[PDB]
């Protein structure tokens, strides 16, 4: 014996508030609780981004043509470069299989424990499982002086350095550097 | 009131460890480098990807390795000093910086035995001349992660810095029982021994282990893990190992 | 539409 | 070969999470949310074209392109 | 108007399209194909980073016009639909509610080897010639079906996949670092070298000679 359920006013307002707010926006400014960014960023530096990203969105296949001679070489280059990588990539797929088997063996055995420690392992605090902090050991740090010299260009390194100042500006991990 | 930890199957359990040090020499192939010439070249012609402005390239930058290594005494202290005309030749081993580490050595006693590949250390038993990782049993009251530290302060005595990322064990094995410990009245009702191993990573130190407990500690990578230990011990972990 | 519509909305406020 | 390095750092967390697949799952405010995408146009390891809705999202990115 | 002659595509593994959510990109078209052709005419698809519960394996292609692509399968396996029930009939045939009815679906490894067609969904960048991108594949598959499998070719070039697992074999270390081999030196334009100022202004250019294990008389 069960009857229909009536509506909550919460579902009502959300249906209506949107239509008030499709025209407006919630992202635009301190309407949202928003702190300013790292002051290394400036009004002019965003225009440096905008003025050139405005250029990238306006690109197409019709603003551009390419010579066939450049194209035919591009096959053998990126085909064989990829061929080395398919060999590399398909290994990880094979590797991760055997890695996951090892996890499956133990999870069968974790049941085969006493009462005390079996509580903790199942009921661990997520703070310990939630460690995504860096270390002195990170392959971007450990191999930095090597990798800085292995590339063909400084620009492709500048792809890394300018990338971090952004992410450092996001999590606010940069300060007065 | 001592009782070693036991299962419903009845087996005994031992905390165990595996420790490593990240390799130092990266073997970047050409095809991973060949791009970095090509994809920049074809970009300059046609420019089908976002390029950077100039106002973002004004900041100050530091090499994290340059300034931090010139203060590390392990980096600073060079074992083998000689003289020369004015400037002098020197050398350091047992350090982590990549130049001073040599591409060709044989010192399995040292960390630098194979900088290309990663390696894991092993330990001989006083009972048997066989290489195994460190182990110890656990009481009915103690905890694996607690017992993990009881082993740690035992062999290390805070001479050896290591990070402990893993809290849940990564391996598990099932051995046949010892011959020596058959005398122990505890183990005869247990009928089995398991080894839930954890993994940790070397930092900013130098290996030292109390010769009282274990002696003659060596390194090896995944592949030459064959030689130093039998096959039944080999097949357990190698599915999970990493030859970087 | 798409990513291009954040950018006329979010950015031009924080320029000032 | 860097792709072959992160297999370890990702492996150990499979044991910590008891999962076969791991993603870092950040969620950003608007300004932060755009700059994280500027990062991703300008990686040396990946050339990208990005697609999205008008609303920020819990992004699900691999650690490989992650860095600080 | 489509002409494969001047048109040229291939496969890539880092030049990609990026999504923030599964359905942010519009399904530009649909392609019906046996998966068995792809693995035989093309590489095995990489893992999924964008379509989490939907698909099982992606693909990343490119164009003469520098236009990226994607392919994937849409809810074709039990990984979304869930495993099959051996107790549920699958022959009741609309006696229970049709909304409650559930068809049987294939496992992936059974699915990928099948000759049966399946709609593969496409995503693109802005304004590519995806209509050309179809017949390229659809014709290219007609060739590579009879020719040869893609994996077996790479075993002939690079050998089988080497994981270093086997006790019976005896493997060989590697000792040469690629640092001292490679630098910007190789990848400069020929007939040129670094300015000796630039050589010193940029410390990164300064070559290194590998440290030498010097004789232990002197400690
Ligand atoms: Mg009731």
């Amino acid at each position: 014996w069960n009857k229909k359920g009536k509506v909550n006013e919460a579902t009502v307002q959300a249906r209506k508030e949107k239509k008030r707010l499709k025209e407006t926006n919630q992202f635009t400014g301190d309407y949202t609780g928003e702190r300013p960014p790292h002051p290394w960023l400036s009004a002019k530096r965003l225009r440096s981004i905008m003025t050139q990203y405005q250029v990238f969105a306006n690109k197409n296949r019709l603003n551009i043509k390419v010579d066939k001679k450049d194209a035919v070489e591009m096959k053998k280059q990126f085909e064989e470069i990829g061929a080395h990588e398919y060999y590399r990539m398909r290994t990880e797929q094979i590797i991760n299989e055997k890695n996951n088997q090892v996890i499956d063996q133990i999870n069968k055995e974790i049941e085969t424990l006493p009462f005390n420690i079996y509580e903790e392992i199942t009921k661990m605090p997520k703070d310990k499982i939630y460690n995504f902090n860096t270390d002195s050991n990170s392959p971007y740090i450990l191999y930095f002086e090597q990798i800085a010299r292995m590339f063909d260009e400084e620009h492709l390194t500048k792809l890394k350095v300018s990338q971090r100042l952004q992410k450092l500006a996001e999590d606010k991990l940069g300060e007065n550097d | 009131t001592t009782r070693y930890a036991q299962t419903k199957d009845g087996f005994r359990v031992d905390v165990g460890l595996v420790i490593n040090r990240y390799p130092i020499f990266l073997n970047l192939e050409k095809y991973e480098l060949d791009r970095m010439k090509y994809r920049t070249f074809y970009q300059k012609k046609y420019k089908r990807h976002m390029e950077i402005p100039e106002d973002l390239t004004d900041f100050n930058f530091k090499d994290p390795q340059m300034e931090a290594e010139e203060t590390n005494i392990d980096n600073i202290a060079t074992h083998f000093i000689d003289l020369g005309a004015g400037e002098k030749i020197e050398y350091c081993e047992s350090s982590k910086y990549y130049r001073k580490v040599d591409p060709e050595v044989s010192d399995a006693r040292s960390l630098q035995y194979a900088p290309c590949h990663r390696t894991y250390l092993l330990m001989k038993d006083p009972t048997i001349n066989q290489y195994v990782f460190p182990t110890r049993p656990v009481l009915d009251r103690e905890v694996l992660n607690e017992a993990k530290l009881l082993l740690w302060e035992k062999i290390s005595n805070l001479k050896f810095q290591v990070s402990h990322t893993a809290v849940i064990p990564n391996f598990a094995a099932r051995r046949d029982f010892y011959e020596h410990e058959l005398s122990n009245p505890m183990n005869r009702n247990l009928k089995g021994v398991k080894t839930f191993y954890f993994i940790a990573t070397h930092v900013q130190g130098i290996p030292w282990i109390n010769p009282e407990v274990y002696q003659e500690y060596l390194w090896t990578p995944k592949r030459h893990f064959q030689n130093y230990v039998p096959k039944e011990y080999y097949e357990q972990f190698i599915n999970a190992m990493h030859d970087v | 539409s798409g990513l291009d519509a954040f950018i006329q909305l979010t950015v031009p406020y924080w320029l000032t | 070969m860097l792709n072959n390095i992160f297999i370890f750092e990702k492996y150990l967390k499979k044991n910590n999470f008891k999962k076969n697949k791991i993603i870092l799952k950040k969620k950003f405010t608007p300004l932060r949310f755009f700059l994280f995408l500027l990062s991703l146009f300008l990686t040396p390891f990946n050339c990208m074209f990005i697609i999205s809705f008008k609303i920020n999202n819990k992004l699900e990115i691999n650690f490989e392109s992650y860095l600080i | 108007d489509l002409d494969i002659s001047n048109y040229e595509c291939w496969r890539s593994y880092d030049k990609m399209i990026f999504k923030t959510h599964k359905h942010a990109a519009r399904v530009v078209c649909k392609i019906n194909l046996s998966p068995r052709a792809l693995k035989h005419a093309f590489g095995i698809g990489s893992d999924v980073s964008r379509n989490s519960d939907v698909s099982t394996r992606e693909y990343d292609f490119e164009d003469s016009n520098l236009d990226s692509f994607l392919l994937y399968d849409y809810k074709a396996t039990t990984e979304y639909h869930g495993n099959n029930d051996p107790n549920y009939d699958y022959q009741n045939q609309d006696q229970v509610p049709p909304k409650k009815r559930k068809q049987q679906h294939p496992t992936p490894q059974e699915f990928w080897e099948s000759d049966e067609p399946h709609a593969f969904r496409v995503n693109c960048s802005n304004y590519a010639d995806y209509h050309k991108f179809k017949k390229w594949i659809q014709t290219e598959i007609e060739k590579r079906a009879s020719e040869k499998s893609y994996e077996e070719k790479i075993i002939e070039r690079f050998g089988p996949y080497k994981i270093y697992d086997q006790y019976d074999q005896k493997y060989d270390l590697v000792k040469e670092p690629s640092v001292f081999k490679y630098g910007r030196e190789y990848y400069l334009e020929k007939g040129k070298k670094f300015s000796e100022k630039e050589m010193e202004e940029n410390p990164y250019l300064k070559p290194i000679k590998p440290a030498k294990q010097m004789e232990d008389k002197y400690r």
